[PDB]
């Protein structure tokens, strides 16, 4: 079980770890998060009590290095940093643990929620969407724009999600205009799956990462990417059975996890109505359709 | 964005544009079968592609063979329209290609956009104008060429005849829309008005009669009165009560 120690908590802040969160008071003796499950990516995220615009976080995997958080009073945020000195780090963690100044990652043993949300998400794929090659962890915030949003302004601070555009040459083969526009199977299977993602696992990993960035940071471009990737599958007449069954599981856990109160901003009426009721795959997402109908019937 | 009353003069500027109307592409007669079911029989249709500035009409005849063994024909008709418009643009020299295509029906926007991805600088636009281009098939010579076609065929017309020798494209377009609006509301009466003097003939190379400027003013009057008469007969409204502000507004409104 890995640990992300904090140097200190000089400013009052809501700290998130994956789907959990807790309030820390200005100069509270908080020295970090222990018992973090190995085997998955994690996201530690922040919302300053004095300024809710300040909403940001770090994707990391504790198998890749020893990471800690330290407040930077100049840039005015909690920064992730890597500790290179193994022995210094082990000794820091041991002290804070002995003094019980660490919150425990509060995983219920029955609870597969985080695994279910991150099943296909891999740090190496995150690091290609979020380019900052000197760090092993990835910074995301509420205001970072996607490469696609920037085409329609700082390239270095962008989310490099795969551009999906239903009305692009990429999506539409010359001479198959109506066929490719009405049945996106070519775009899904040849361009995206075989061509760009190489397999359904990478496609689902980006889909899951987009959802999580949408939910944890209210990142609008991430929400757009998550909906495009769902719509591209639901608008394809020809999808491998395993992908449809897996999509239903993926979406079910995403809808299950979404805060009830954020449904209005994070869910696109047109895409969900189309995907559940109109699309080729309208009868292929039983779990997702049941949770959406029971949780969010107004949207539909 | 959308073409409306506000930006109407833009039709007559020197940026090449085409209207595309797909109403007469997919045409059927509905009939009873022997077993008492209903069936359709397709007839020849046409794409109505018009340069509102020049009067140049690219009448692409849609032969019933297009539809053979195809499903969801009203949907296919949009995509076939978009294919034929894109093939027309591609066939034109670069300096004759339109900068804008205005579709008369919003269901044409996606089909045309997807067929024109090779032309990202051609703006595909809807219009808020209620244009009477469906009545194109009430112009005898246009109806005849469509009905006689035995294969796909493009036929080129000037829908303004020689009017641009005497009037502006603004006035030519208003005259054309008033004629088509009349033909659409009461074809019989509209045509009777256009032939009421057998001395004024239609030249072999024209669609409309050779009216003098004075006769055009009279004809335009009779067309407006017909649109008003029919609007009266439709809504059970006493038209002899109406004002000139009330009146103008129901050809406008229409
Ligand atoms: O329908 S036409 O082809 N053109 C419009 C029209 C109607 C009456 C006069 O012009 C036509 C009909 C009847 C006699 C000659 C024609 F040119």
């Amino acid at each position: 079980m890995n640990t992300v120690p904090f140097t200190s908590a000089p400013i009052e802040v809501t700290i998130g770890i994956d789907q959990y969160s807790f309030n820390v008071k200005e100069n509270q003796p908080f020295h970090g998060i222990k018992d973090i499950p190995i085997g998955h990516v994690h996201v530690i995220h922040f919302q300053h009590a004095d300024n809710s615009s300040m909403r940001y976080g770090y994707w990391f995997d504790c198998r890749m290095g020893n990471f800690y958080i330290q407040y930077d009073p100049k840039d005015g945020l909690y920064k992730m940093m890597e500790e290179r000195d193994g022995a210094k780090f082990e000794n820091i963690v041991h002290n804070f643990k002995e003094r019980q100044m660490m919150v425990s990652y509060p995983k219920i043993d029955e609870d597969d929620t985080w695994y279910n949300l991150t099943e296909f998400v891999q740090m190496d794929k995150i690091r290609k969407i979020v380019r900052k090659d000197e760090n092993q962890f990835s910074y995301v915030d509420s205001s970072m724009t996607t490469v696609q949003e920037n085409e329609l302004s700082d390239p270095a601070h962008s989310l490099n999600y795969t551009v999906i555009n239903f009305k692009s040459r990429e999506a539409i083969r010359p001479g198959h205009e109506m066929e490719d526009f009405l049945d996106k199977s070519y775009y899904l299977n040849t361009v995206m799956l075989q061509g760009i993602f190489k397999n359904s696992s990478n496609y689902f990993g980006e889909l899951q990462f987009a959802f999580l960035n949408a939910m944890f940071f209210g990142n609008y471009g991430s929400s757009l990417q998550w909906h495009a990737m769902i719509e591209l599958i639901c608008s394809s007449a020809t999808v491998p059975k395993h992908m449809l069954d897996k999509l239903d599981e993926i979406l079910y856990y995403q809808i299950k996890t979404l805060p009830e109160q954020y449904s209005d901003i994070l869910l696109n009426e047109r895409v969900w109505n189309i995907c559940l009721y109109s699309s080729f795959q309208k009868n292929s997402l039983h779990n997702t359709e049941k949770i959406m109908e029971n949780k969010y019937p107004e949207l539909l | 964005g959308a073409m409306n009353s506000s930006n109407y003069a833009e039709l007559f500027n020197n940026d090449i544009k085409l209207f595309v109307d797909d109403t007469n592409v997919y045409r059927v007669t509905v009939h009873k079968t022997f077993e008492g079911n209903v069936a359709t029989k397709a007839i020849n249709g046409c794409i109505f592609t018009l340069n509102p500035k020049t009067g140049h009409l690219f009448l692409k005849i849609i032969h019933t063979s297009v539809w053979a063994g195809q499903k969801r024909l009203s949907q296919l008709a949009k995509w076939k329209t978009a294919e034929e418009v894109s093939a027309l643009v591609r066939s034109l020299p670069k300096e004759e290609q339109p900068k804008q295509i205005i579709v008369t029906r919003k269901a044409m926007l996606d089909p045309l956009e997807v067929h024109m991805l090779d032309f990202p600088n051609i703006a595909i636009r809807p219009t808020e104008l209620r244009l009477p281009f469906s009545a194109a098939m009430s112009i005898d010579k246009l109806s005849d060429v469509v009905m006689k076609a035995t294969e796909p065929q493009m036929v080129l017309f000037n829908i303004y005849d020689d009017w641009l020798d005497r009037i502006s494209s603004y006035t030519a377009f208003s005259r054309l829309t008033l004629l088509l609006r009349a033909l659409k509301t009461n074809e019989e009466s509209a045509k009777m008005i256009l032939l009421s003097d057998p001395t004024i003939t239609i030249k072999s190379y024209h669609l409309w009669p050779s009216f003098t400027d004075e006769q055009w003013i009279t004809i335009e009057s009779q067309m407006r009165d017909l649109i008003l008469t029919e609007y009266g007969r439709k809504y059970n409204v006493n038209i002899s009560a109406l004002t000139q502000t009330e009146i103008k507004d129901i050809i406008l409104g229409q």
